[PDB]
């Protein structure tokens, strides 16, 4: 047979975070998940006025706090966008 | 190093990355495409100008990287308590004549 | 080790005058056998300085912000004296309904 | 012989490079004497306008570039003198002052704030803190385009992140001195006249431009330098540290000039959190942000409820006024029990703060009378009779609180 298994790159996976109300509803086998507490005033002020390096604005959906590319992230979205292999070694 | 992304085709590249909807390594097999093979490793200025200029490719663009832009560039004093209060006025009164 | 210097300067005062002193000594937290002896002292001394100002009309009122410090902080017996002095204080300030010009009546109830 | 050669220096400055060389091979009050020489000849010589790094041209880009190899010789030996550390440090402080002053639009003046950053940086009071000081208030009232304020304003952002926001509180009060945020003829040949004329014209066009530019240019400069100081601000209250006074004090003072969204998002993070005396600043700052032209509850509790620990004087006088001062916010029954737990308050603290405090309601449009007696019910959390201080404070050490109370009946 072939197991009707999923790899690890299929296109369907869960979870799809839209552009930053707050889905923090339920889980599998329909069980609230527990809403993490807002930020703090002042850290969210901070983020709001001090953009942070490759701010997405996605929040994801189990959690409000927003999803910021990390510095492999921009450093792949650097190479797309600017049109090289996105592969550092890669001998084209 | 670092990157500054204040192109609407980058914001919507970043976002697809962050958002999950378009796979990453999809996203890193279709960088194999017939721009990037053309490299810019070392080229004179007189070509390179007119080759982005010309030769670049147009990404689709998304409405929700476009807000996220004007987001960007906003500026904190962009709209302090004068210039939504008396710029506000002038239209009004203007209106008002 | 000077809280009983400051003890003996509270109570020749209060003695020649016959609290946020007292409060803050007994916030301290020496206060909240030496410490035990101090503590009495304190008390003693709020006592006086309460039983001073006892005749006042307004004594509920002086003692009203005391009284709130006591309740956040031989302590709840010294509360509970408050307390009453207060209620007897207001249950006099309530009879005494005459007006500010008719002082003679809170000076007769004083 | 260093004043002949500041001398011929002055006269003549295009061939008296090797003068300078001279002057700096000479170069402790003959050390002082030669700093100051030098200042003297660099400030005299030094052009108004930036020199763009690289005989009518060739032979001025080669002075140029001479003139800026002895500035920044001087700078290096300046730095080290600065680094060794009395009186040839405190020399070596206000040429570094005068510097500032005079070439603050020339090459190298990002180091020349680097380095008095670095010198104001230190916990201890320095000798020269205040002519820096009082330097760096100068450029930043004179600075129309900001770009040196900005170039400040990083480098403090700077020295406050390598300190931790442990500074000086007077550090901070340079933030406050931005003014931007505090905003018969001669014969002509024919063919002369025609190139005045368009000469003119072209000049008329780079005016408007420029003018166009400069108010883009200063708008700009003006939001990154409030973002460089908000971000501190913010900084230095999530370190809790000593410096929340000048942080709240900068905050609103530059709060006017931030977003609508960001005013109202303020709030928060002020009944977000000497403990009294931070309540206080904050209850003051978030009335000073509701008496913004053109226009709190828990702010009010948090007032009211702050009279009791605290029995500053001028602060609450002034919150008080400007409660009074607000239109018809107050005076509607709500006034007189808030000013019954002022009035018990009263029994201590100096008498001309008392008499102050009494004289606020005594001047007060306000009819009601019974503040000073029973009153009405007291709500907003109580403490005090719901449904007499005058007589208690008569009876006290001060001999003037009678004749007050007395005067008040």
């Amino acid at each position: 047979e072939i197991d009707a298994g999923y790899s690890s790159d299929s296109s369907t996976e869960d979870v799809a975070p839209g552009l930053y109300n707050l889905y923090i509803n339920y889980d599998i086998d329909g069980k609230k998940i527990t809403r993490p507490a807002t930020p703090a005033a002042l850290d969210s002020l901070i983020a709001s006025i001090d953009k942070d390096k490759g701010w997405t604005g996605i929040v994801d959906p189990m959690t409000g706090k927003p999803v910021n590319l990390t510095t492999e992230e921009l450093g792949l979205l650097k190479r797309l966008a600017q049109s090289e292999i996105p592969d550092e070694n890669f001998d084209p | 190093n670092n990157v500054e992304i204040v192109t609407a085709e980058a914001m919507t590249l970043a976002q697809d990355i962050a958002s999950r909807r378009k796979s990453k390594a999809d996203l890193i097999d279709e960088g194999y495409n017939r721009w990037s093979f053309q490299s810019k490793e070392g080229l004179p200025d007189w070509f390179l100008d007119e080759e982005t200029t010309v030769n670049k490719p147009n990404k689709p663009i998304t409405k929700e990287a476009v807000l996220a832009l004007r987001e960007k560039m906003k500026a904190l004093n962009a709209r302090p308590i004068k210039k939504v209060l008396e710029a506000q006025g002038r239209k009004k009164m203007r209106t008002i004549k | 080790q000077l809280f009983p210097m400051r003890f003996h300067i509270i109570r020749s005062l209060i003695y020649l005058s016959r609290a946020p002193s007292l409060f803050e000594v007994l916030d301290s937290s020496y206060v909240s056998v030496y410490q035990d002896g101090l503590i009495d002292q304190l008390l003693e001394l709020l006592s006086e300085y309460y039983v001073l100002y006892a005749t006042d009309i307004s004594f509920p009122e002086l003692v009203i912000p005391a009284i709130v410090r006591s309740k956040r902080f031989g302590l709840l017996t010294l509360v509970n004296r408050l307390e009453q002095q207060s209620k007897f204080m207001t249950e006099k300030r309530n009879q005494q309904k005459f007006a500010p010009i008719d002082s003679d009546s809170v000076e007769q109830f004083a | 012989a260093l004043g002949i050669q500041a001398q011929q220096l002055l006269e003549e400055p295009v061939e008296n490079l090797h003068l300078i060389r001279n002057i700096f091979e000479k170069f402790i009050t003959i050390k002082k004497l030669s700093l100051l020489t030098l200042l003297a000849v660099f400030r005299d010589i030094i052009p108004g306008y930036k020199i763009r790094p690289l005989k009518e041209v060739a032979q001025r880009w080669e002075y140029e570039q001479t003139l800026l190899k002895h500035y920044a010789k001087f700078l290096q030996t300046l730095e080290t003198i600065l680094k060794s550390f009395l009186s040839l440090y405190q020399v070596a402080v206000r040429c570094c002052t005068k510097l500032i002053e005079q070439a603050s639009h020339f090459n190298l003046s990002e180091k020349l704030f680097a380095l008095a950053v670095r010198q104001i940086s230190h916990k201890t009071k320095r000798p020269g803190f205040d002519g820096i000081i009082n330097s760096l208030k100068n450029i930043f009232e004179e600075d129309n385009l900001g770009k040196t304020s900005l170039k400040c304003v990083t480098i403090l952002s700077r020295m406050f992140k390598q300190r931790n926001y442990d500074v000086l509180p007077d550090v901070y009060d340079l933030f406050l001195s931005v003014n931007i945020l505090n905003d018969d003829l001669p014969y002509l040949t024919k063919k002369a006249r025609k190139n005045y004329k368009e000469t003119k014209k072209i000049t008329q066009e780079m005016k408007e431009a420029d003018a166009v530019i400069t108010a883009q240019d200063k708008e700009k400069y003006q939001s990154e330098i409030l973002k460089i100081i908000f971000i501190t601000y913010f900084k230095t209250l999530q370190l809790k540290g000593k410096l929340i006074g000048n942080a709240l004090e900068g905050v609103a003072r530059l709060s006017h000039l931030l977003n609508i969204e960001f005013l109202g998002d303020l709030l928060q993070v002020l009944r977000e959190l000497q403990a009294t005396r931070e309540a206080l600043l904050t209850v003051s700052t978030a009335f000073e942000i509701a008496s913004a032209q053109g226009v709190l509850g828990l702010f009010v509790q948090r007032l009211y409820k702050i009279i009791f620990p605290f029995s500053e004087m001028e602060m609450l006088l002034k919150c008080f006024q400007v409660f009074f001062f607000k239109s018809k916010n107050i005076s509607s029954s709500r006034l007189s029990s808030f000013s019954k737990r002022l009035a018990i308050a009263s029994m201590q603290l100096p008498e001309h703060s008392a008499s102050a405090d009494l004289a606020l309601l005594k001047k007060l449009l306000s009819r009601y009378s019974k503040l000073s007696r029973l009153l009405t019910s007291e709500e907003q959390i109580g403490d005090g009779i719901y449904n007499y201080e005058p007589f208690l404070l008569k009876n006290h050490y001060s001999p003037a609180v009678s004749q007050s109370a007395k005067e008040l009946l």
